[PDB]
């Protein structure tokens, strides 16, 4: 915005460096570094933190998606965002990060690894508590997830008033 | 214990899509095992139509058990959710 | 001359004198045996000649004159096979026009 | 009201020309030409031996689609309507073919003037298969060589275009109006102009062409139809034209009959 | 497999009936008659025919679907004629013209040929 | 018959009687025991 | 019985990319500030460059479902060439007494731009127009 | 392969075909797969009689039935049973019936990318061995009528047909949570159609007017009045149109900044469902969002929308099965002027690379930063012969007529594009493997019929004829390079994008919303403390603008400052009952104070901390100028009504309304504070759009249409909320995966793979560095 | 016989299924009286750029007119303006467009229609071939979930996509029905001790037993996919105990 | 196989014009006039004689079956 308020474009100068070199690079004279980007952010979670890794993950995923013209609503994609950065760390989407959750062996096994898996729970006495979907799903019951998640009883007060 | 007082309730006052789907295909199970109907009838014959025409009614006898996940849960009736 | 029909071959201006070794018999001769069914193949886009040759083995027809006395598991003969009505010159050595 | 101009006449086709009529009954008309006018046309064969390189099937659509006089059809029975057992005298023409190639050497020529009617409703002049001369040989059916035979008997039965296309007395009508486009019911796609990259129409000299000054007639209706019927030589083209009117007429009247009925 | 019998495109079943009519209440006047095991054959002439009369104020056809054998019509007049009574006037005036086509068409037949 | 695997598969086929261009087809077909894009590319040698 | 009534002398013809829609654009003689602009059939009405349109704007045509006019009845319409039919949908309110009517019908457009005292019986949501020459 | 799939039951496969005369919600049924699959019902009164017919009339004939359960759970089956004639059925028995009509089955292609790939739609028994679909559902299945073979799945109980109806029904499902945008459009044919349909020289004639009114299946009965009276009655294909358009919707749309007047008829107006102006293409009834089928779908639900479809459907087959169109060759011809001058492009072109070609043999070329030689002198030459492609499209394009076929179907937006035009007329372009032109397979030259070190476009690469001219030899074979290049990318691409794809839905397969809005996964670990930051499905999203951001400051005072002091600054009396007691007070001057104050506040929060770049236009529920444009017309709020709406009454109803926008219940500080927090933007947008002034003179409102706009406000923001139960999970992994199907720094399929593994070492790193303002 | 569903392509990879069939007087004609024997849509010709097919319709237009066949053969002096030239002598339109009339009500069409002989190829993809349905049927032994194959009065398969799509479309009792009652469901009966599966159980006289926990009354029932019970028996063959409690220890 | 009986577009006969056209092939008559001379106008017929091919004889080359 200028002084009357009204937003122009403004043209200033900026650098593209090949490499990756975050917090040398800040602490150069000169440098704004309240404003230093990288497109590693591996790199933002070693210097930044993780709430700055988030948006840096969530603006490159944002920028693959819409580079084509494609749109893809914000709710997905941060929800992605925020499951690859619930524990504090980069959560991989395969077996290296998914795997390596506390949740039910039966529906960990269903994905990769399946005996390797079956056997690690057999060996620590792992106790699955049969709360997700995959298990619910190769048990062949009802699924707490749609209409199965809540119960349905009788209204005998209703019944009655009749 | 894991009940819920009824003036402690804060789940929404709506019916949801899926406990509208979950109830409309309960009623008709059982109406079509013979069950009372509340509403009269005058020339459906589909049971879904009949269960239907109860909810619209606000006459379905049933009530649903919303579970937070804790485990504590709200018991909410069919004559008291609002139905669009 | 400047004719706004045929088509335009290349200048091959980058050499003052050309020096030729060998001649092409024909080019339409570099094209295999299912896309030498395809009339004005040139006029086409390559991912439809190659949809061509690819679907050219599932079409019916006489494959033999000796059909009859076949025993084979599956068997697919048209009643009433034509010639087309256009044609490449490679078609006479694919015996297309006698069993269509 | 209605006018009929006949500019040619053949006992295979007739090019006739329509007036004072609107559009509907003529196309009406075609379609009823076309599709609903009924023949006589082999629907049943039976083989007793078949010992030729086409197959019994092949033969058989073969002879379904050989055309039959059909001048007695409509004084002929259906065969829903027949209340006899499977066929009878009445309701059926029964055709023979038996051919063999004599000697060793050589390929006999089966044609469709082979066919005999055997039996058939007398004294109707219906079933015998259409030659174009005394001495036409006809349709080739089939071929044969030593020691082949065909023994073919076939019932004839009488039905329209409409359950299959065998049953179809003509084979091409074509069907025309204003020549010259004064209707402007179409628009002519042009690369520079639309009255030189478009040929005239063989009925263009028997209209007036239309003035260069001349203002748009919205009120004008296509008036003048010219068309051409062409039968496969089952029935004339005199008798198809009356035959499909009569059809209509029937359809019209039933119609009328069940309004009545109604009430 | 599936395919239906040819026949059922003009025969009618003994069941059902050849012409049925109903009334539409949504505007005076008007009825619906559906016409079983016809086509365009005899429903474009029929519409054309009922379109030029004055009395008729409404008139219209269509085929559901080209697989089934039938259409339907929707047929309004005003207030002094009876769609039933137009609709055998419009048979008639065709049927009597075609009987005049028909006589003129033998007629030039004889005379040149 | 020992070795089945380890071995070359594929080399003889059930020959095509569809139709004679298919047929030919089928009797002038070449194949690499490969099972990376840059061998599945047209080469300028291919001409 | 008529809403608005004047005569236009016809300025500019533009056939654009249609066959048989005509733009025409003029103004009135009587008074000018009265701009009318509008779509026409070609083939109904064939006009040409400085011509005289005597032009009606009104609300019916007496002196819901559509049926075709006996030749008995009598209406305005009798009296004019060319009938038009449609829907306003816009009423400018304009700076001083530069004010325009939109009516549209059935997708053929038609602008009139003149003052309050001319077109102020002009704003229904209906109109009849009828051109004679 | 056997417990997360397995092979079921109940279910038919085979192939499908297309049918105008169905609804959207409607499978065609051959009679074979009808009789062989079957669905048990229970005997009650209700049904007795019917259920008895069914039995007598057998396995064999349809309508029947199969077996026959008894209270037991004995079965009887009717193909032996020879005396069924006389047989009766007790309450309490299971008749195992055929599939009847208006039945819901679930319907499937596969792969199944996202969940608008398996719907349900009814039963209608057809002859023939063919599936029927509606033309409008292929696109979200993806599907279309050359071998495609399709799956059909039917329930088996009451439970499970009812949450068939109500859940996977297909009207439900026209618009997507992936993109807040309807998903099923007029397509092929048909939207070519209407292109035809609504031009301005358009004109039916009334017998065709009345069979087209007739084919209406919601036609009120009413003939309108035809556009021309005299000299023949005339209507125009807009009317027929606004005919399938059903009452009370109101659409906008401009197009290049076009007038009232639409001199070129584009744009799009549609007042109370009748066509003011506008030719309807794709823009209008495409897919794309904010158009006829979104704005339909949210004004009235989902069966008047899937009735649009069919009612538009059947009028523009109707007219173009009575009109016609076609295509040919001569479409693809230009005449010898434009020929003429996409030759002296080509050769300009040409010249142009040759002088490049001279300037980088002798070290004249300009170096690019970062670039080799050769890098730049490539670059240049394929930048030259894109941009010479681009004029001969252009030209070519130019010179099409109005009665061009290829150019009516580019203009309906139906099939083709400009470059199809341009490689058929003019040329088809340069030829591109791996990113670079041709590169040279033989001893320094692309082919042996070419001089050693060659760098001419025609020995590179470069098609100068286009395909109506033909190939040569060498363009030819180049074409056929770029093409099995194209091939075996779209090859490797699809089965990396695949297992993506399943990567992501095991990551996210757990994850549900709670009845507290919480984000959790099946261990009960919070993701998100409300779904998507706001707790709104991502269906009830529209993109509306919030007056308060763009501006300048001006502006703002002047739109939404509000002076009782001073009579210019005030408001205008002839718009207001009570101009008399309103100069001079200073309650009201006090209230007017405040509300600019929190104004002031909002555009200051929304400029300095959410949007620095000053972006307005975002996704946000409830489309409020819908619903004032709706009140305007319910209430008729034209003639210049003195408005009787005070002030303080226009101030508590906005502020009571903003305080009613409930997303999270109890009284809970936090949970206050999380209420505000969601709430924030949709109160921000509520209060620029409610202004004070903007109510008293730009949309002039009574105490009428002001108390319905708030109800009707507080009615939609309720029903736009997430409903708990929602697996949003498996939806945002389906939402992400499925544009991955479809597609100097690493981008696209690798690129995605490379962030979804994190992987330590990256391709193309990169840092963006931001220098001081001096 | 050619019916709905049957496969047809062309020499240029216009491949397409039949429709609809249309009878004699359905077809357009043109005022020859000549009716298409195939009707196809234009759209599909600018999006594949099949150029040729329309080159190819003209030329065999041509030829058929004049009598003999055309010349098709690649890079030659052959060009459309030399057969547009040749049909233009023959009478017709240059560009092989024809007049054509609606079938339905006879009236001229507005638009006038490319119509010329093409040649066309019957693909070995026909409908009656490839039209499956199952009810109810022969099962695997091992897995007992039906089986695979059109000819066996196989099963379809409800893959992990479609488990996806049903989860995102939340009806869990549509699932649930349709991966057990639609499927290898099963009545297995487990210890209320051990949990495990070793229970001994003998409806006709009602005796329920457990070796192990010399259980006789603690004793549950489950519904349970077949195929679960196999991976269960597994396990218990590979020394892996999976116990199945129906309460939880908390 | 062998001439079929009637034109696939229209229905004209055209079986029992194949011993005529083989004749008037024979005597030196060009394709086009020899159709010309058969009395076939429309080019569905034209195309119906003229692409066919007479594949009879070189089943009848097999010696019979029985
Ligand atoms: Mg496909
Ligand atoms: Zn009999
Ligand atoms: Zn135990
Ligand atoms: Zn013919």
């Amino acid at each position: 915005p200028d002084e009357s308020g009204e937003y122009k474009n403004e043209e200033l100068w900026a650098l593209e460096t090949d490499g990756i070199n975050l917090a040398e690079v800040m602490a150069v004279p000169g440098v704004d570094s309240s404003r230093t980007y990288s497109n590693s952010f591996v790199e933002i979670l070693s210097v930044l933190g993780i709430e700055a890794t988030r948006s840096s993950l969530y603006k490159e995923i944002l920028n693959v998606i819409a580079f084509d013209g494609s749109y893809v609503n914000y709710r997905h994609m941060a929800l992605l965002v925020d499951v690859m950065t619930s524990r504090g760390y980069l959560m991989a989407i395969t077996r290296h990060g998914i795997n390596r959750a506390d949740t039910g062996a039966l529906m960990r096994c269903s994905f990769e690894e399946t005996v390797e898996i079956l056997f690690e729970a057999g060996a620590a006495a792992e106790l699955d508590d049969c709360r997700g979907v995959s298990e619910n799903v190769m048990l062949g019951q009802l699924a707490p997830m749609g209409t199965g998640a809540f119960d349905v009883m009788i209204d005998e007060k209703l019944l009655t008033s009749l | 214990e894991l009940a819920i007082l009824k003036e402690e309730r804060t789940t929404t006052p709506y019916l949801t899509k899926y406990e509208r789907a979950r109830i409309l295909g309960t009623r008709a199970l059982q109406i079509s095992m013979n069950a009372p109907v509340l509403v009269d009838i005058e020339g459906e014959t589909d049971p879904l139509q009949i269960a239907m025409k109860e909810l619209s009614q606000r006459k379905i006898p049933l009530v649903i058990r919303r579970y937070l996940p804790d485990g504590s849960y709200e018991d909410w009736g069919c004559d008291e959710l609002i139905v669009d | 001359l400047n004719d706004t029909a045929k088509r335009i071959k290349p200048e091959m201006s980058t050499s003052s004198h050309h020096t030729f070794t060998h001649c092409e018999i024909h080019p339409s001769m570099i094209l295999g045996v299912a896309a030498s069914i395809i009339p004005f193949p040139d006029h086409n886009q390559s991912p439809r000649n190659t949809y061509q040759s690819a679907m050219g083995k599932q079409a019916m027809g006489v494959f033999l004159t000796n059909y009859n006395v076949r025993m084979d598991t599956m068997a697919n003969i048209l009643y009433y096979p034509q010639k087309p009505l256009a044609k490449t010159q490679a078609m006479e050595y694919l015996k297309f026009r006698e069993l269509p | 009201e209605p006018k009929v101009n006949i500019i040619n006449a053949q006992d295979d086709e007739v090019e006739l020309m329509l007036s004072d009529v609107n559009l509907s009954l003529a196309n009406s008309l075609r379609r009823t030409m076309l599709a609903e006018v009924p023949t006589l046309a082999i629907d049943l064969v039976e083989i007793k031996m078949n010992t030729s390189v086409l197959a019994d099937e092949f033969i058989s659509h073969r002879l379904g689609l050989i055309p039959l006089v059909s001048e007695d059809v409509e004084e002929m029975k259906y065969s829903r309507d027949c209340t006899c057992e499977d066929y009878c005298d009445e309701c059926s023409v029964v055709l023979e073919l038996s051919a063999r190639h004599e000697g060793e050497e050589g390929t006999t020529d089966v044609y469709s003037s082979s066919l005999i009617k055997v039996s058939g409703p007398g004294n109707l002049n219906v079933g015998e298969p259409v030659r174009r001369d005394d001495y036409d040989q006809g349709i080739l059916l089939c071929k044969l060589r030593n020691h082949q035979e065909l023994n073919i008997r076939c019932i004839a039965k009488k039905g329209i275009a409409k359950e299959h296309a065998k049953w179809s007395p003509c084979s091409a009508i074509a069907f025309e109006y204003d020549p010259h486009n004064k209707l402007k019911h179409t628009d002519f796609w042009f690369e520079v102009d639309a009255k030189k990259e478009w040929p005239d129409s063989k009925y263009a000299t028997w209209e007036e062409p239309p003035k260069p000054g001349e203002v748009f007639d919205y009120k004008a209706k296509p008036n003048r139809f010219y068309m051409t019927v062409e039968t496969t030589g089952s029935l004339k083209a005199n008798q198809v034209f009356s035959r499909g009117i009569k059809t209509l007429q029937e359809k019209l009247a039933n119609v009328l009959f069940e309004l009545e009925n109604s009430r | 497999m599936n395919a239906p019998d040819r026949f059922e495109l003009f025969i009618l079943p003994d069941d059902v009936p050849k012409l049925k009519i109903t009334p539409d209440s949504r505007v005076p006047n008007c009825i619906i008659i559906k016409f079983e095991r016809e086509d365009h054959t005899l429903a474009n002439l029929l519409r054309e025919e009922l379109a030029l009369y004055p009395d008729v104020t409404f008139v219209a056809y269509k085929v559901e679907h080209p697989l089934f054998a039938n259409f339907v019509m929707r047929l309004q007049t005003e207030e002094g004629t009876r769609p039933k009574q137009a609709l055998e006037r419009a048979c008639a005036s065709i049927i009597n013209k075609l009987k005049t086509l028909d006589h003129k068409f033998n007629e030039e037949w004889n005379i040149k040929n | 018959q020992k070795k089945a695997m380890s071995s070359r598969a594929g080399v003889s086929q059930v020959l095509n009687r569809y139709t004679y261009s298919s047929t030919l087809s089928h009797l002038r077909r070449t194949n690499t025991p490969i099972g990376l894009a840059k061998p599945r590319q047209l080469h300028n040698t291919h001409w | 019985s008529a809403l608005f009534d004047d005569i236009f002398t016809v300025q500019t013809v533009d056939n654009g990319r249609y066959n048989k829609v005509s733009r025409i654009i003029g103004i009135s003689t009587t008074n000018s500030a009265i701009k009318l602009t509008l779509d026409i059939n070609n083939e109904m009405f064939p006009v040409s460059q400085d011509d005289s349109l005597t032009v009606t704007l009104a609300n019916s045509l007496s002196l819901k479902s559509w049926r075709p006019p006996k030749p008995t009845d009598k209406s305005l319409a009798d009296d004019y060439d060319y009938v038009m039919f449609g829907t306003v949908y816009k009423f400018e309110e304009g700076d001083e007494d530069k004010i325009k009517v939109y009516v549209s019908f059935g997708g053929l457009l038609m602008c009139l731009e003149g003052g309050y005292k001319s077109l102020a019986s002009l704003k229904q949501d209906n109109l009849y127009i009828l051109i004679r020459r | 392969g056997n417990l997360m799939g397995k092979r079921v039951d109940f279910s038919a496969r085979t192939v499908i075909s297309g049918d105008p005369n169905l609804e959207l919600d409607q499978v065609g049924v051959p009679i074979s797969i009808a009789k062989t699959l079957s669905y048990p019902e229970t005997v009650t009164q209700y049904n007795i009689h019917r259920l008895t017919e069914y039995v007598r009339n057998g396995p064999n004939e349809h309508p029947g039935a199969k077996y026959v359960i008894r209270d037991n759970g004995d079965r009887i089956d009717l193909r032996y049973h020879k005396r069924a004639g006389d047989i009766v059925l007790q309450y309490g028995w299971k008749v195992e019936r055929h599939l009847m009509d208006d039945d819901p089955v679930l319907f499937n292609r596969q792969p199944s990318l996202h969940k608008m790939s398996m719907m349900a739609h009814r039963v209608k028994v057809m002859p023939y061995s063919t599936f029927r679909l509606n033309l409008s559902v292929t696109s979200p299945y993806n599907a279309d009528f050359d071998g495609d073979e399709m799956n059909l799945h039917v329930p088996q109980s009451e439970e499970t047909r009812a949450e068939l109806s109500q859940l996977c029904a297909v009207p439900l499902q026209i618009v997507s949570p992936q993109s807040n945008k309807p998903v099923m459009g007029i397509v092929q044919d048909t939207l070519c159609g209407v292109r035809k349909m609504t031009l301005r020289d358009t004109f039916i004639e009334y017998e065709q007017v009345m069979n087209m009114l007739f084919w209406v299946p919601s036609w009120d009965g009413v003939v309108p009045q035809p556009a021309i009276l005299k000299p023949k009655p005339l209507w125009t294909g807009k009317q027929l149109l606004s005919i399938a358009i059903p009452s009370g919707i109101h659409l906008q749309r401009t197009d290049g900044g076009n007038s009232l007047l639409s001199p070129k008829d584009n744009g799009m107006l549609i007042v109370d469902g009748k066509v003011m102006f506008g030719v309807v293409d794709k823009k209008t009834v495409g897919s794309g969002g904010g158009g006829l089928i979104h704005t339909v779908m949210r004004e009235k639900g989902p069966k008047i929308c899937a009735e649009l479809f069919g009612n538009i459907q059947k009028v523009v087959n109707y007219w173009l099965l009575h009109n016609g169109f076609s295509i040919g060759i001569g479409d693809a011809i230009a005449d010898a002027s434009t020929m003429k001058e996409i030759t002296h492009a080509i050769s300009s072109a040409k010249e142009q690379v040759q002088e490049i070609i001279y300037k980088a043999q002798h070290n004249e070329l300009e170096l690019k930063p970062g670039m080799t030689l050769r890098e730049s002198f490539e670059g240049e030459v394929s930048r030259t012969l894109n941009d010479a492609r681009d004029s001969a499209g252009r030209s070519a394009e130019m010179n099409l007529k109005d009665l061009n076929n290829v150019k009516q179907m580019v203009s309906a937006g139906s099939k083709g594009s400009f470059i199809n035009i341009a490689q058929m007329s003019a040329c088809v372009g340069q030829q591109m493997v791996e990113g670079k032109r041709i590169a040279f397979g033989f001893a320094d030259r692309s082919l042996p019929h070419f001089t050693k070190d060659d760098f001419s476009p025609e020995s590179k690469g470069f098609v100068e004829n286009s395909y109506l001219r033909g190939l040569t030899p060498q363009e030819f074979f180049f074409h056929a390079m770029a093409g099995r290049e194209g091939l075996i990318d779209t090859a490797v691409k699809t089965a990396e994008t695949g297992y993506i794809q399943r990567r992501l839905v095991k990551a996210l397969e757990d994850i549900m919303v709670h009845y507290d809005g919480t984000t959790r996964n099946s261990l009960g670990d919070i993701i998100q403390f409300l779904y998507g930051e706001d707790g709104l499905d991502g269906t009830q999203v529209e993109r509306q603008t919030i007056d308060t951001i763009p501006g300048s400051d001006k502006a703002f005072h002047k739109r939404y400052y509000v002076d009782l002091m001073d009579e210019k600054n005030s408001i205008k009396p002839d718009v207001i009952e009570y101009a008399a007691d309103i100069l001079g007070d200073v309650e009201l001057q006090k209230e007017l104070n405040s509300e600019y104050e929190q104004l002031v506040s909002d555009r200051k929060f929304l400029r300095e901390i959410v949007f620095v770049n000053g972006d307005h236009n975002w996704p946000l529920p409830v489309n409020l100028r819908r619903i004032i444009q709706n009140a305007q017309q319910i209430f008729h709020l034209d003639r210049a009504k003195a408005s009787d709406l005070t002030i303080p009454e226009i101030i508590h109803g906005v502020r009571d309304l903003c305080k009613k926008l409930f997303v999270l219940r109890g009284e809970n500080e936090l949970i206050k504070e999380a209420q505000q927090n969601a709430t924030s933007l949709f109160q921000c947008l509520v209060r620029a759009r409610l202004a004070t002034r903007r109510i008293l003179e730009e949309f002039r409102l009574n105490r009428d249409a002001f108390e319905w706009v708030l109800g009707t406000i507080e009615a939609q923001f309720q029903r736009s909320l997430v409903h708990p139960g929602e697996m949003v999970g498996v939806i945002a992994a389906q939402s992400i995966g499925e544009p991955a199907t479809q597609m100097n720094v690493t981008l696209g399929v690798p690129r995605l793979k490379e962030i979804l593994n994190v992987a330590k070492n990256i391709k193309t790193p990169a840092l963006t560095v931001y220098l001081d303002r001096e | 016989v050619p019916q709905i569903g049957d496969k047809f392509a062309s020499r240029h990879g216009q491949k397409g299924t039949i429709g609809v069939t249309y009878r004699h007087e359905d077809m357009p004609f043109s005022a020859e009286g000549i009716v298409p024997d195939l009707i196809i849509n234009p759209h599909a010709i600018p999006s594949r750029m099949t150029v040729a097919h329309l080159i190819e319709c003209l030329l065999s237009k041509v030829g058929s007119i004049r009598g003999y066949e055309g010349d098709a053969t690649p890079f030659t002096d052959l060009t459309v303006d030399a057969v547009s030239n040749l049909l233009r002598d023959n009478g017709y339109q240059s560009r092989g467009f024809e007049v054509m009339y609606n079938g339905h009500t006879g009236k001229k069409l507005m638009a006038q229609v490319f119509f010329g002989p093409t040649y066309y190829q019957r693909l070995r993809h026909m409908v009656d071939d490839k039209i499956h349905a199952r009810a109810r049927g022969p099962v695997q032994v091992l897995t007992r979930q039906p089986v695979e194959g059109r000819s066996r009065d196989g099963g379809l398969r409800f893959g992990e996509m479609e488990r996806d799509c049903m989860i995102a479309h939340g009806a869990a009792g549509f699932l649930k029905e349709r991966l057990m009652e639609a499927s290898d469901a099963f009545r297995v009966h487990v210890c209320g001790i051990c949990g495990l599966m070793s229970v001994i159980a003998n409806l006709k006289k009602n005796q329920f037993e457990c070796r192990s926990c010399k259980n006789k009354t603690n004793i549950y029932q489950l519904h349970i996919p077949y195929a679960a019970k196999l991976l269960f028996q597994e396990l218990m063959a590979m020394n892996i105990a999976p116990r199945l409690y129906t309460e939880r220890s908390g | 196989m062998i001439i079929p009986v009637r034109c696939f577009s229209c229905g004209k006969v055209v079986g029992d014009k194949w011993d005529a056209y083989l004749r008037l092939l024979e005597e030196g008559k060009q394709e086009g006039d020899a159709l010309d001379e058969l009395k076939l106008k429309r080019y569905c017929c034209r195309r119906m004689v003229l692409t066919h091919v007479d594949l009879i004889e070189k089943f009848l080359r097999y010696n019979p079956l029985e």
